Parts: C-alpha cells; structure tokens; sequence
C-alpha cells in the first residue's frame, strides 16, 4: 500500500485593495481613483481564483452521484477496512486515517488589514462523506459504480477481477486469499504507523499552506 | 493594536471595528427582483428573515431543514435558491444508497442504453 | 441487439441537437473563454482615460498647454500608468494562454484516445464505458459527443467463486458463477446471458477444501 | 500549479478509484489492483494497492 498525496485547494483569500492601500482614509481612496480599474480588476483576479478552488474540489470529490453506504456487517472476504471507513463514534465521521491526516495538517494580525479568507463551500465534513461513498462503493460494486449504478458484488470476487486485470489468474487469488487478506490488512497498519510517525509524510501539503502563509506575511508586512 | 493611556495608566486594546465584504444573493431578475444580502464573516448583532452561518449573517433568506442539490452558493455547506421567496439550507451531497452487499450476492445488469 | 442500439444511438443523438437548440448556457466553457478576454481588453482600453496623477488623460492635451519642460512631468505620469496597464494586461493574458493551453492538450489528448482509438480511462471519454467519439467544431473550441455503455435493467443473482465437481476446483474462464436459486450458469460480467457449465468456459485449478465460498455443481463435458 | 495538481487527483480519482489502471506508475509503483482516497486538508490522499 503506498500513500499519494496530492493538492486539490487552495486557501481562499480576498484582498479588498482599497482597504489594502487606502484603509478608512477618504483623501487616499479619492487618489486612487486616478488609476482606474487596477482595483477593480486585482479584486476580480482574487475572487475568480475563489471560485476555482471550490470547483476544484468538486471535481476531485463529487465524482459520485449518490452517498453509498456499507452494510452494518462488514464481511469483506478477511478484508479490513476500519482504518479507512469512518468511526461514528465522534461528531465529525471521519476515519482512523483521516484523523491522522488532519491532525498533522495570526489571521487577526492579517484579517485587521482587509484580508479575508472565505470558508470552502464543501465542509471538512461534506468531503470525508464524499471521501465514504467513494470508499463504499469501490468496496461493495467495484468499479461499477463508476459506470452507473453500483452493482453488488461479493468483495473476493471483485478482487479476482482485479487479478485478472493485473495478468493473474483467479485461482491465485481464490488459493491464497487468506495471506492476501492478511498482507492487505498488515499494509495498512504500516501507512497508520507511518503517519503516526512521520510530520513530514505530509509535505506536500503542509508546502501549500506555508507558501500562501508567507505570501500573506509578506504582503501585510509590506504595510510598514 | 494596544495603547497605554496618557493620563490614567491603563492599558488598553485596540481592535478594528466590525468590517466584511457584503454579497447578494440573487434569481436572476428574468425571474424576481428579489434579494438576499451576506454580510460576510459578521456578526447579526453587528450589521444593524436573518440567519447566522459561518460564512457570514445571510438577511432576506428563510433558512429551511430541506436540504437540496446546491444552487447558490454561500459556504460552508449552505446554498441558496429561489422556491416563491429565496431559501437558504445545507447542500444535499446527492441521494443516499445503502448497496445489499453480501458474500454471495451479485447484481447484473440485464439491459443497457447507449448514452 | 443491433436494430435497438441503433435506435438507442439515433435517439441520443436527436437529444443532443434538442438540448443544444434549447439551453443557452451549455457552451459556458467557451463563452466564458470570450468573456475574459472581452473584459482584459475593455479594462485595458478605459485605462487610457486615467490621469494617473496628471492634469489630463489626453495626451493631445498635455502637449497643447504645456512645453516640454513642464510637458514631460505630466506625459511621463501618463507613461507610467499605462505601460503599468499594459504590463498587467499582458500578464493577464500570458497566464490565461496557460490555461488555454492545457485544455487544448487535454482537448487534443482526447482527440487521440476518444475518437481515433477506444479509452479504457474511466471517466476520460465520458461517464460509462466508452465506446466512440465524434468531434465537432465550434468556436475557439472543440466539442466531443461520446458515445458510452450504459447498463441499465437491474436484477440480483446469487453467485459463487467457484464450482466443486469432481472434488477438483473450477473456475469461469470470462465471466462468473451465477444461480437463479435452482440452476448455475456461467455468465459474461456486463451483461445477463445465462450458459450451461461446461469444460469450455470453466478452468480448473487445486481443489474444493481452498475456495472459500465454493458451491457443489455439475460441470459437462460434451 | 494547484488548478493542475487537483486536474491530476480528479484523473486519479477517477482511474485509479473508480477503476482499475493499466497506466504504469499512474496509481502506485506496481502492478495497480485498487484504491482507496482519503480526505486531507486542502487534498487528497490515496491508498493506492
Ligand atoms: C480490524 O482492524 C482493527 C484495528 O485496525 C481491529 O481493532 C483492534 O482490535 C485489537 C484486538 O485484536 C485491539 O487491541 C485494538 O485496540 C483494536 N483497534 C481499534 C481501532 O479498535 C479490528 O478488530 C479488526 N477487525 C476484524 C474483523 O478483524
Ligand atoms: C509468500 O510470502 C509470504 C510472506 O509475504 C509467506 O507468508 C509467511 O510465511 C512465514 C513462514 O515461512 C510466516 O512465519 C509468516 O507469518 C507468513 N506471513 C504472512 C503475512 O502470512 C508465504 O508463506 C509465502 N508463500 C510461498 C508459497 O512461498
Ligand atoms: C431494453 O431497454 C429498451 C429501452 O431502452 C427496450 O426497448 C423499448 O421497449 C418498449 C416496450 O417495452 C418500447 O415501447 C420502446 O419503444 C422500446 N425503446 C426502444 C428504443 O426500442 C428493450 O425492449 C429492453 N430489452 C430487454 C431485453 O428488456
Ligand atoms: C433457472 O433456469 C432454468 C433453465 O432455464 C429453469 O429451468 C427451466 O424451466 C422451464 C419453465 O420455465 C422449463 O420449461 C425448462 O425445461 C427448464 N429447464 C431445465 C433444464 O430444467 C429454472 O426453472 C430456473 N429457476 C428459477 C428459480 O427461475
Ligand atoms: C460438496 O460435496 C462434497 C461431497 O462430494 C461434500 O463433502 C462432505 O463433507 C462432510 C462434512 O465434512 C463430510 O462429513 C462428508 O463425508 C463429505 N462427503 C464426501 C463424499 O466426502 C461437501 O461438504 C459439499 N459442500 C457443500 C458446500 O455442500
Ligand atoms: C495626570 O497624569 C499622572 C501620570 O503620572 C496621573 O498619575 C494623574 O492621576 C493624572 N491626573 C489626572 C487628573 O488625571
Ligand atoms: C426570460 O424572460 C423572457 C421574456 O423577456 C422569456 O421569453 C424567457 O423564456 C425567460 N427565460 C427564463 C429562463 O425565465
Ligand atoms: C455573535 O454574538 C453572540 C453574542 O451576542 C455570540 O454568542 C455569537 O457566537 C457571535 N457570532 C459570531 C459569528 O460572531
Ligand atoms: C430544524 O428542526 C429542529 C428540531 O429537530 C428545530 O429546532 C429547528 O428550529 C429546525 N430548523 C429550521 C430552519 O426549521
Ligand atoms: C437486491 O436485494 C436487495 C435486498 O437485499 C434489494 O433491496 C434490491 O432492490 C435488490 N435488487 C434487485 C435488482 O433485485
Ligand atoms: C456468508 O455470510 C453468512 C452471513 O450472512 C455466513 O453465515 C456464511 O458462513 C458466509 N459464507 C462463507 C463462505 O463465509
């Protein structure tokens, strides 16, 4: 099992420029209407980048027309998935993994100076239910979910298709299914331990909000 | 953004007073004239149908316990339509599936469309 | 099914021309495309009304009053400001040809896979399995009408890994084990057709105390 | 730069998720069987098998 970890948003910022340069001071503002729409047209440059992260967001995650669920009895062949299906039993349904994930990964200093930063419109919570019903149904239908509707299938048999995509045959599979099972289920509790372990497993992403930390820092500080 | 005070040696704290982008939230006007207004990242106490959401006090918009395929955004998880008079609720993410899976169950498709 | 998936085809086609007659903001993508563009050129064009601290945003202006020594403090308050307009314009513009330059390599990634080839890329060719495609032209723009696989009736079978005969353990060839509840047929994965098991589309391999989940049958052998 | 990272994990999604690659390298270094995502602040994590 490896772990891929990719960017999909970025943090949605909005500079008000004359607040920026002219904050509560008429005479400035009155100034700086003798650049004409530079204002108008940072504001616009900001806003459509806005836009563009929630819907980049919503093609990475809403790739899935319905919310699948799993059964309440979770026989998947050996199989183990707690790791990465949700865990009710705390407020925010998210899974062992993802609670590690966000766990690894001022403002009022910034905010004062007319920098805002909108809320996603997909909560963290709309993403790990997205994050479910893409789990769910790659574990119950396969990849038929994929196609239209998901159809069941018994989750050893979807990995006997899934040998036989690879050049394997199914009896591989079938023969050894419960060291398969247990190889499976042994990876993933060396990507729990891994990012337990490692801060820097995550840089990726953490790189993306320290990027845009400094190029906040650096345009407020620019203010002195 | 803190000051001590010239006669009476008190230590003050000095914060901006209340500030936020407005947006409104409009049907076009082929349809009605109209309007609801976000006051963004404010407080409902601060900017004098008003509901108080984390993306700011949305005003003109009845909040509703429907939820439903996302129109308008406002954010974090609230959309807004016009169903008539203008509705805020939060975004349905699509209707939900429960698959009968079992361990010998198996569903095949016995027809199809060309799409 | 040839004579239903050619009405299939021809009726999908027939709402694509409706939808297309019908709804305005289908093209969205491309208009959108016109859109910024229209807006980055009347934005450069009204900054030629600016002052930027001059006496005068008209050049003719300046130079009709003034002389040189006094004329070229308020001409170069009006250079600045507009190569500034100009720069930023520019770089409006070589950041939006970036954009346009990635759809156009997606544009014409699919060209290759989707219509001089068949796509095994779910998702890529459209939603379902792909079939075809056809390119279309339109403005500053491409437009592909896929053509996919959708399966549609729906029906629940009982299934099986495997089928015990002999004692020897067998598996289908292309398709899976399935049961009406009283007989087992073999059936390709797509699409229900229910076939006898025979020797011909079983394999065998180990036997019946591996499988999990094996059921006991009758496999023929013609 | 993100626009393209979110284009590639919207691909992966969609490939390696909803399917089953041939694409060498694309879904993990291996031959690919499936995948699972996982939500991460301003991401995507995959659990590529
Ligand atoms: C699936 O894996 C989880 C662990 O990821 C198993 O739960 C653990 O069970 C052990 C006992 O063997 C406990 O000591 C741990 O504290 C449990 N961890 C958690 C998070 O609950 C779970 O039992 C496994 N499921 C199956 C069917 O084997
Ligand atoms: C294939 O390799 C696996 C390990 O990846 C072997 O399984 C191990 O076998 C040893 C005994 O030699 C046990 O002590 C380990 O606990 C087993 N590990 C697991 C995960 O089960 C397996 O026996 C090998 N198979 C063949 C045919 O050689
Ligand atoms: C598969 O579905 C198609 C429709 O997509 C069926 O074709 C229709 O059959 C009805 C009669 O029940 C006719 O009134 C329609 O005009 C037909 N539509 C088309 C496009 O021909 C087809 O019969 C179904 N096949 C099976 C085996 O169930
Ligand atoms: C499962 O399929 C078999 C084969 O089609 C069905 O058996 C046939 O039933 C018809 C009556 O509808 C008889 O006229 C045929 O002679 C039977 N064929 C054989 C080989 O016996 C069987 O009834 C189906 N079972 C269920 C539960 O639907
Ligand atoms: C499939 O058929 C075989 C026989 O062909 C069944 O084998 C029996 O298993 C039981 C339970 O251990 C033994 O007590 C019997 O003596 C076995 N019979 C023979 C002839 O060896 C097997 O149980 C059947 N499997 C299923 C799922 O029905
Ligand atoms: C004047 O300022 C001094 C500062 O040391 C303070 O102690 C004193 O009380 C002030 N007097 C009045 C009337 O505020
Ligand atoms: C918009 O209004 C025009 C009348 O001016 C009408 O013909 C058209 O159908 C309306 N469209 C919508 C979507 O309401
Ligand atoms: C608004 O003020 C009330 C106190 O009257 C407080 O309880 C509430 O949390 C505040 N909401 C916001 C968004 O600041
Ligand atoms: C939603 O239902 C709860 C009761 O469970 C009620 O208290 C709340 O006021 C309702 N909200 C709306 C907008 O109707
Ligand atoms: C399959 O069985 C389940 C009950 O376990 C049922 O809800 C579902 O609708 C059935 N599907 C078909 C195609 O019969
Ligand atoms: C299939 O699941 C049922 C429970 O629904 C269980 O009793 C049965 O033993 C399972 N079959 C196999 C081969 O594990």
């Amino acid at each position: 099992v490896t772990t891929e970890i990719l960017p999909v948003s970025m943090t949605k910022t909005s500079v008000d420029c004359t607040m920026y340069i002219c904050g509560d001071s008429t005479e400035c503002s009155n100034l700086l209407l003798q650049y004409g729409s530079f204002c108008t047209q940072l504001n616009r440059a900001l806003t459509g980048i806005a836009v563009e992260q929630d819907k980049n967001t919503q093609e990475v995650f809403a790739q899935v027309k319905q919310i699948y669920k799993t059964p309440p009895i979770k026989d998947f062949g050996g199989f183990n998935f707690s790791q990465i299906l949700p865990d009710p039993s705390k407020p925010s349904k998210r899974s062992f993994i993802e609670d590690l994930l966000f766990n690894k990964v001022l403002i009022c200093a910034q905010k004062f100076n007319g920098l805002t930063v909108l809320p996603p419109l997909l909560t963290d919570e709309m993403i790990a239910q997205y994050t479910s019903a893409l789990l769910a149904g790659t574990i119950t239908s396969g990849w038929t979910f994929g196609a239209g509707a998901a159809l069941q299938i018994p989750f050893a048999m979807q990995m006997a298709y899934r040998f036989n995509g690879i050049g394997v045959t199914q009896n591989v599979l079938y023969e050894n299914q419960k060291l398969i099972a247990n190889q499976f289920n042994s990876a993933i509790g060396k990507i729990q331990d891994s990012l337990s372990s490692t801060a820097s497993a995550l840089g990726k992403l953490q790189d993306v909000v320290n990027q845009n930390a400094q190029a906040l820092n650096t345009l407020v500080k620019q203010l002195s | 953004d803190a000051v001590r005070d010239p006669q009476t040696l008190e230590i003050l704290d000095i914060t901006p007073c209340s500030f936020g982008g407005v947006s409104v939230i409009t049907p076009g006007t082929n349809t009605s004239n109209q309007v609801a207004v976000l006051y963004q990242d404010v407080n409902c106490t601060e900017v004098p149908n008003v509901f108080q959401t984390r993306a700011g006090c949305l005003i003109g918009a009845e909040h509703v316990n429907n939820s439903y395929e996302c129109d308008i955004p406002i954010g974090a998880g609230i959309c807004a339509s016009y169903q008539q008079s203008i509705i805020a609720y939060t975004m349905s993410l699509g209707a939900e599936n429960s698959v009968a899976y079992s361990n010998n169950s198996i569903a095949i498709p016995t027809n199809f469309t060309i799409s | 099914n040839q004579k239903l998936i050619a009405n299939q085809f021809n009726s999908a086609i027939g709402k694509i021309q409706d939808s297309l007659s019908s709804t305005a903001s289908a093209l969205g993508k491309l208009q959108d495309v016109v859109n910024q563009n229209a807006q980055a050129l009347n934005t450069l064009v009204k900054q030629l009304s600016s002052n930027f601290g001059a006496i005068s945003s008209v050049l003719n202006d300046i130079l009709s009053r003034l002389d040189p020594p006094e004329a070229e403090v308020q001409i170069d308050r009006l250079i600045t400001g507009r190569l500034q307009s100009l720069q930023t314009y520019v770089t409006q513009q070589l950041i939006r040809a970036a954009e346009i330059r990635a759809s156009a390599n997606l544009a014409a990634t699919k060209m290759s896979e989707c219509v001089l080839g068949q796509s095994k890329r779910v998702d890529f060719c459209g939603k379902g399995y792909h079939l075809m495609s056809f390119p279309q032209s339109a403005p500053h723009g491409v437009v592909f009408l896929h053509v996919t696989y959708v399966p549609a009736q729906e029906k629940n079978f009982t299934t099986a890994p495997a089928i015990c005969h002999d004692g020897k353990a067998h598996f289908p060839r292309e398709g899976v084990f399935v049961s009406n509840g009283t007989h087992w047929f073999v059936t390709q994965r797509n699409f229900y057709e229910p076939q006898i098991i025979t020797t011909d589309n079983t394999f065998v391999s180990g036997n019946c105390d591996v499988v999990i989940g094996i059921v006991n049958n009758t496999v023929y052998d013609p």
